[PDB]
């Protein structure tokens, strides 16, 4: 070429492209020797390409000084001339949009003449081709900016790039921006939950397994050629336990009493205070009670223990009075109380085990029975033992329970303890079945459960003795049934028969028996001992190991998600995108939930665009002015009609108008519009000469919801360019840019749409790939042969033009194949016809006339459609050459071509291509 | 001015 | 007979250094002390065991330090307790103390405030103990979707990491929009969850920033000019915006937002700036013309939308919470003790703010009536007012007003509080008053702490010393003795202030004397003292070049980092356009100290209804062998 311009060439512009939103995610250690106790680190960084201000934040961590967040430090990156390429976050495939390249001139006293260009890209359709980029020359005053519109159509989904470059005449500066945006399909995201099932193999499982198969979804409304996903989520329930409430601490205040009296009455007083502390300790209820009161309660317990020692006889046994024969029951009850208090105060082992040894050596009969030879005189403090038939059984069980309670402390001191326990258990076990009273069944039931001997028929007798499966009851004082049910609860906990305990603990709590008072000793001690052991033995939570084997088909077998109670709330589950079957097999304790939601893109029934505004835009020739001049000023009328789709008028709204290339609004028309009810055009914009008049914003005070509001103004063509880009109009209310509507306009393009070729969801640009006119005089035979034998050349044909079809989109040439010179993909036979397609843009370079013959060759990359509807696109790499008839070859003007074409055919057919 | 009501001390109220 | 006493924080934290102050009053010779910590009430395991000796040389005052470990007995949300038991020779002094399960602080930094689907969230977790120093422990980290369900769980130790745990998470392309959460907690303290939020949204970065500010931080209800607002619009690289602004106002009443459609204005933005007024008439007409006084206590908000003259970019910004007032100021007594010592000076620490809560500088304040004491607020909005009190149980009602020269009386702020008399032991009329200058206090300075004694003169000479204790960050930082010689009603402690005292401290002081027949009397006071917030160390990032011009894209540049020797520094660079869209949840040093201050175990500005209340309200137990002690603390949180 020869053109020489005073401007940086496009080839020597490297576009800016590194625009991260954050960077410098760096770690630095201040190892340098400190000067003022301050260590300084010099750090070389390379600034990104963004023209912005960076905010750099540092946080430091020190062993001696802790954490310090610095004040932010700002670095402004700036430049006198540059492009701001404003791309949307995303755009829909095959939908036309307008983007703006905003050109900034921050030189203070210098105006810039600028050439800006949009680069060609096969992922988009625009006015740029591979022969010439879409270029524009503009003038930017100092301290100003200019918005350059580009109209593009995204042709393929995914991350795509737009690139714009610009240079300045007579000042050798430049800029380029290469910026990405997401191209998405036309289908809207849709979540359709197909099935939600619960998983519990040990609850709803039949043979120990939970099978829950779900078929895949049909997804008939899905757009074609789009990716879909299937999200099958797994959320387990960390399972907990239902524990009956403890007795509230306030109910035990009256149980803190001071002991007094002789050997029996002192223990009546000591009983409630010991068991109350026992219960408050186990239920962790001292906070509600008042913590510092525990110290005082311990002191009262020590006082009761100390006072009871005055009634310890030389034999180590106990009686009401020092000269009274010792009581078997009272000595065993002292063991019962003292043993539970060994952790609360200092209990002398010689006192406790001395009483144990005396019971065994003096009061156990050869057959194992414990015998009372001097009954207590407070007959109300022995509970259900009073007036009890089956006395040997009841008293033996009572003493044995005391021995068991003391066994851990006293085993080492009382050799006779293991054999005494065995002998007493033998007696109880041998006679348990003949028992008639529920009280004895309960107390001896507990004693036998402590020895692992409550089994089989004895276990069944114990359980079936209970009334309504929640209480052990005889006729008499209701206190005896509270005490008996407490013994049974302790036996149930000993057996770990946890399915049976809830109704029993409920019946006891419903009793609301809080102990204390006349005759309350055994019931008070036993109910709180039993209810404390209930809280101690209560399981904190149920178990979750749902070992669900959930490997979908064609996924082999990998590590599946274990909710494992700990991570049950966690939803993390990697999934396959392709819709497949769901085979669920659950095994394990606990319960969980399972849901299957399907992802995909689905086509909407109608437009998602222009939902809040209607917008209709027309462009038409202006009529003859009454001045009647030369009127070389090609003038059109642009009319814009808009309506708000709501119950009330829109408030303040914006008409953002871009001109067709080389057109500018009529100033007098703008002044007429700017002076008007409900409309404003800024003075900044009414007084501008061109190289700023490609854009125009009209401000509306309102937009009617009841009917179109319409305006019109003339636009004049001040500059012919080869390619007139469609203009555009965008309407929206100030408070929501999203709820807009954009229309395009152009005198020659349907609806202002760039020409493109679309079958189904694939489109290719038809503003490019034009046939190239070539003169006949230069082309030799060797050059035709050398070109037609290139591997890229798929087909070579001699044809006859049967039928021409001119339209404003694509011209069709239904062409008859008279000779298959070189075959390719399309196995066309001689005589068959094929349709050749050429865009309207390319019309000047193609000289095709019906009934005439042509030599044609082309590329497989220019095929369009499938086999039943397989047409050929005539493009830049398509050879199309008129074939003179035999009868025309005698003309001197045809000799060279006739010679070339005849020899070309003979060589192609007879000898073929070299190598 | 600022003082303390008592019979002793340099800052007692008068 | 010697009285032994122990003083601890009244909330003990596990896995953190705690100090117990031990004193043997009126004892002679060496006193051995064994301190142990048991679980309550079982007292089975020994959690800690320390020993010391109290000698005449150290005036029979010392301490032990120890660390209760993380156990199985701790962690259904019931309060846990330990029994602290000090044995002086053979005399046991026992105190049951509340335990806090939370073991330190976690701070979470994300690289940005907002993200698109398909991008990566970079984040760090800073693992510090209660002294804000780095620790190496195990942390659980969760990422929660807007529905509050964890999508991702991690378990990491920060051992050998200098308290910095770098992490990341890839946001899928198909994701739910909205507020996402990063939740972290120490493995041993699952009750304490630390959090930060980040937004997930579809956006492009704007090219400029819009700032909306009223000409005053309030709307005065009798200002006939209405509310004037300045709209500023600047490109991110600093240049001024030319364009058009749409401005509309509203009034907020509790949670109700009421737009004022007649206030909508379209104005030019020329040279980056524009002005708009909400007229008083439009405001009052917009709420159906009540009397203007009914709007006081509500607030106004302003939304501005700015469009470039090219129409190629748009940015919206809102300013909300503009109070409608009758006064430019408000007075707060939140830093003044609610108890006084009858017969002694009562010091008020008056906090004056503008209606947005920022401190008000150089505002005159005065106590209504009496001696007409009048003071000027410092840069921290604080002013000290001292009044004399008479020896009577009559509760003290105090009203403070501003005296701003330029304002009318109706425009001056006013506030009233009540203080109750400190109750003495046996109606002894024996008191202690601490006093401090309330100027802005920096590390490296010396603070004179005044100890003022009220005691009848027959008993006076017995008080030879005060015990003082300094609480900071919920631990005992320091304890000492302030001597006194007979006849001295006022003695001064020169307290050297260091970075250890940031962000504030409490000084508790007490003396003890023997009434005849052996009855022991304990008299205490306390003050709260602010320290100006800064980093304990320091960290600055600046340019290592000469700013002859602004850099160009791709240019190499030297960063200069100035900090403490051996510190690990972690960095990020963020396009300020990000902050135009979302500026919430960023880590700052002011937020760290606010977290530290919320966690204080002291709860009042000072004094108390009695000696026990003085200790407890400052976060301390006191227990003596002769029965004088604080009451049980009921809750982990401060009363309200
Ligand atoms: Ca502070
Ligand atoms: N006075």
């Amino acid at each position: 070429s020869n053109l020489d311009e005073d401007i940086i060439a496009e080839e020597n512009i490297v576009s800016r492209s590194e625009f991260p939103e954050s960077w410098l995610w760096n770690v630095e250690d201040l190892k340098e020797p400190p000067k003022n106790g301050i260590s300084t680190k010099l750090m070389n960084i390379f600034l990104k390409d963004s023209i912005t201000t960076w905010e750099i934040l540092a946080v430091s961590m020190s062993d001696k000084k802790g954490i310090c967040v610095a004040d932010p430090f700002e670095v402004t990156v700036m430049q006198d001339f540059f492009i701001d390429l404003r791309l949307p976050y995303s755009v829909v495939r095959n939908e036309q949009v307008e983007i703006r390249a905003v050109l900034y001139n921050y030189r203070q006293n210098q105006e810039l003449k600028v050439r800006v260009e949009l680069l060609h890209n096969p992922a988009f359709c625009s006015l740029a081709t591979t022969k010439r980029r879409h270029q524009q020359t503009v003038t930017i005053p100092p301290k100003s900016s200019l918005s350059v519109p580009y109209v593009i159509v995204p042709l393929k989904t995914g991350l795509q790039e737009v690139e714009v470059k610009a240079a300045v005449y007579h000042h050798f500066i430049s800029d380029g921006v290469r910026k990405s945006l997401k191209v998405v399909p036309e289908g809207i995201r849709m979540n359709k939950t197909v099935a939600v099932r619960t998983l519990d193999p040990e609850r709803l499982g039949r043979e120990g397994v939970q099978k829950e198969d779900i078929p895949p979804a049909d997804l008939s409304d899905q757009v074609p050629d789009t990716e879909s996903e299937t999200r099958i989520l797994l959320q387990g329930t960390p399972v907990a336990q239902m524990t009956e409430d403890a007795v509230d601490a306030e109910r035990l205040k009256h149980l803190i009493v001071t002991p007094s009296g002789c050997g029996e009455q002192n223990m009546i007083g000591m009983t409630p205070t010991v068991i109350a502390v026992h219960y408050l300790d186990e239920t962790e209820q001292w906070e509600k009670f008042g913590l510092e009161k525990r110290q005082g309660a311990l002191e009262l317990i020590k006082k009761g223990y100390t006072q009871q020692l005055a009634f310890r006889q030389p034999s180590s046994a106990f009686a009401a009075f020092v000269k009274r024969a010792p009581s078997t029951w009272l000595t065993a009850y002292v063991v019962k109380v003292f043993s539970l208090a060994v952790n609360l105060i200092a209990i002398d082992s010689q006192v406790l085990c001395g009483a144990v040894k005396w019971l065994i050596l003096e009061k156990q009969k050869p057959d194992g029975v414990f015998q009372e030879d001097a009954p207590v005189i407070h007959q109300e403090m022995i509970g259900g033992l009073r007036n009890n038939n089956e006395k040997d059984m009841a008293l033996t069980a009572f003493v044995l329970i005391s021995l068991q309670e003391a066994k851990d402390i006293c085993e080492e001191q009382v050799n006779s303890l293991p054999g005494s326990i065995t002998k007493a258990g033998d007696f109880l076990e041998a006679n348990y079945m003949n028992l008639q009273r529920s009280y004895t069944v309960a107390i001896a039931g507990y004693a036998l459960a402590q020895m692992g001997r409550l089994k089989g028929p004895l276990l069944n007798k114990f359980l079936t003795t209970a009334k309504d499966k929640n209480r052990w009851e005889d006729p008499g004082k209701q206190l005896y049934n509270v005490e008996a049910t407490s013994y049974a609860l302790l036996a149930l906990l000993q057996l770990k028969d946890f399915d049976f305990v809830p109704p029993v603990v409920r019946w006891l709590n419903e009793q609301r028996y809080y102990g204390g008072g006349y005759g309350s000793t055994q019931a008070t001690f036993m109910v709180f001992q039993a209810l404390a052991q209930y809280q101690k033995d209560a399981p904190d939570h149920q178990e979750l190991n749902l070992d669900v084997s959930l490997q979908l088909p064609s996924r082999s077998s990998k590590i599946t998600h274990r909710i494992h109670w700990e991570s049950a709330s966690l939803l993390r589950s990697e999934e396959t995108k392709e819709n497949e079957g769901f085979t669920v097999t659950a095994e394990g304790k606990g319960q969980g939930t399972l849901s299957v939601v399907t992802m995909y893109h689905a086509k909407a029934k109608d437009q998602l665009t222009c939902n809040k505004f209607d917008l209709k835009v027309t462009i038409k020739p202006a009529p003859e002015t009454e001045k009647r001049p030369q009127d070389a000023k090609n003038t059109m009328i642009l009319e814009i009609c808009t309506r708000y789709r709501g119950d009330q008028d829109a408030t303040m709204s914006i008409l953002d108008i871009s001109m067709m290339t080389g057109f500018a609004p009529d100033t007098d028309d703008l002044k007429q519009l700017a002076n008007g009810v409900d409309r404003y055009i800024s003075k900044y914009e009414l007084d501008k000469a061109f190289s700023d008049r490609n854009t125009l914003i009209i401000y509306l005070d309102k937009v009617s919801h009841s009917e179109d509001d319409c305006l019109a103004f003339k636009v004049h063509q001040y500059f012919n360019v080869e390619l007139i880009q469609p203009g555009a109009v965008k309407v929206y209310a100030y408070y929501n840019l999203e709820e807009s509507c954009t229309r395009f306009y152009h005198p020659e393009k349907e609806d202002g749409k760039l020409n493109k070729l679309c079958r189904d969801e694939l489109c290719r640009c038809a503003e490019e790939n034009c046939f190239i006119q070539k003169s006949d005089d230069k082309v030799t035979l060797e050059e035709r042969l050398d070109k037609a034998c290139e591997p890229g050349v798929d087909y070579v044909y001699k044809t006859r033009l049967v039928k021409v079809q001119l339209s404003n989109d694509f011209d069709e040439y239904i062409m008859a194949i008279e000779q298959t010179i070189k075959s390719g993909s399309d196995e066309v036979q001689v005589g068959q016809q094929r349709t050749f397609i050429s865009p309207i843009k390319c019309r000047e370079a193609l000289k095709l006339e019906e009934k005439k013959h042509y030599l044609m060759w082309g590329l497989s990359s220019d095929f369009w459609g499938e086999k039943p509807n397989l047409s050929y696109i005539i493009g830049k790499d398509t050879w199309v050459e008129h074939w003179p008839e035999e009868d025309e070859c005698q003309d001197e003007e045809n000799q060279k071509q006739c010679q070339d074409l005849g020899a070309f055919t003979e060589s192609m057919v007879v000898f073929g291509c070299p190598n | 001015x600022i003082c303390v009501w008592q019979d002793w001390g340099a800052h007692r109220c008068i | 007979s010697p009285m032994y006493s122990i003083i601890t924080p009244n909330i003990l934290r596990l896995e953190s250094e705690e100090t117990m102050v031990l004193e043997a009053h009126d004892a002679q010779g060496d006193v051995p002390v064994t301190v142990t910590v048991h679980d309550f009430p079982g007292k089975k395991l020994v959690l800690s065991s320390e020993k010391t000796v109290l000698t005449p040389a150290t005036n029979h005052m010392g301490n032990v330090t120890f660390t209760i470990p993380a156990n199985r007995e701790f962690k259904k949300g019931r309060n846990k307790f330990v029994t602290v038991q000090a044995t002086f020779g053979t005399q046991v002094v026992e105190k049951v103390v509340l335990v806090s399960l939370q073991s330190g602080y976690l701070f979470i930094q994300t690289d940005k405030t907002i993200y698109t689907p398909g991008s990566t969230v970079l984040y760090r977790i800073f693992t510090v103990n209660h002294k804000l120093l780095p620790v190496g422990r195990t942390v659980m980290v969760n990422i929660e979707n807007p529905e509050g369900i964890p999508v991702k769980q991690d378990s990491l130790s920060s051992q050998n990491q200098l308290g910095v745990l770098p992490l990341s998470w890839d946001i899928p392309e198909l994701v739910n929009m909205g507020q996402w959460k990063i939740r972290a907690y120490y493995e041993n303290s699952p009750q304490q969850v630390f959090s930060t939020e980040f937004e997930v949204k579809e956006y492009v970065l704007p090219s400029f920033e819009v700032i909306v500010e009223p000409t005053e931080k309030f709307y005065y209800i009798y200002n006939e000019k209405g509310l004037e607002v300045t709209i500023t619009a600047r490109f991110l690289y600093g240049k001024k915006v030319e364009g058009t602004a749409f401005v509309i106002f509203g009034i907020q009443d509790g949670e109700q937002r009421i737009s004022l459609p007649e206030s909508l204005k379209r104005i030019p933005i020329e040279d980056g700036s524009g002005e708009v007024v909400l007229s008083r008439k439009v405001l009052l007409d917009g709420v159906q013309n009540p009397r203007a006084e009914d709007l006081v206590g509500k607030s106004l908000y302003v939304s501005a939308t700015v469009i470039l003259h090219s129409g190629s970019d748009m940015v919206q910004a809102e300013r909300s919470g503009i109070p409608i007032v009758t006064s430019p100021y408000q007075i707060h007594f939140t830093k003044t003790p609610k108890y006084f010592k009858p017969g002694m000076p009562f010091d008020l620490m008056v906090f004056v703010t503008n209606p947005d809560g920022s401190p008000a500088y150089r505002v005159p304040v005065a106590v209504q009536g009496e001696d007409t004491v009048q003071s000027l607020t410092q840069g921290d909005g604080v002013a000290k007012l001292s009044i004399n009190t008479h020896p009577s149980q009559k509760p003290l009602s105090i009203t403070v007003r501003t005296k701003k020269q330029e304002l009318s009386e109706a425009e001056q702020a006013t506030r009233t509080m009540q203080a109750l008399p400190y109750s003495t032991v046996g109606n002894s009329n024996n008191y202690l008053h601490l006093s401090v200058l309330r100027t802005e206090l920096r590390p490296g300075e010396t603070l004179n702490v005044n100890f003022l004694l009220r005691m009848d003169r027959a008993h006076e000479a017995k008080i030879r010393y005060y015990t003082y204790l300094i609480m900071n960050k919920g631990r005992l930082l320091k304890a000492g003795r302030q001597v006194r010689e007979p006849g001295q009603d006022l003695v001064v402690l020169p307290l050297s202030i260091t970075t250890d005292f940031i962000p504030s401290f409490r000084l508790v002081a007490y003396y003890t004397l023997i009434g005849a027949s052996g009855q022991r009397e304990v008299v205490a006071d306390s003050v709260w003292v602010d320290v100006k917030d800064s980093c304990v160390g320091s960290l600055v990032v600046k340019s290592g070049q000469s700013e002859d011009r602004q850099p160009v894209p791709g240019q190499q540049m030297t960063l200069k980092i100035e900090g403490d020797h051996g510190a690990r520094v972690v960095l990020v660079a963020v396009d300020k356009g990000v902050f135009v869209l979302n500026k919430k949840n960023k880590l700052t040093q002011s937020k760290i100290w606010d977290v530290v201050e919320k966690a204080d175990i002291g709860c009042t500005p000072g004094s108390g209804k009695d000696y026990a209340g003085v200790f407890s309200d400052a976060g301390l137990t006191f227990t003596s062998s002769s029965g004088q002690q604080t009451a049980q603390r009921a809750e982990l949180q401060c009363p309200q």
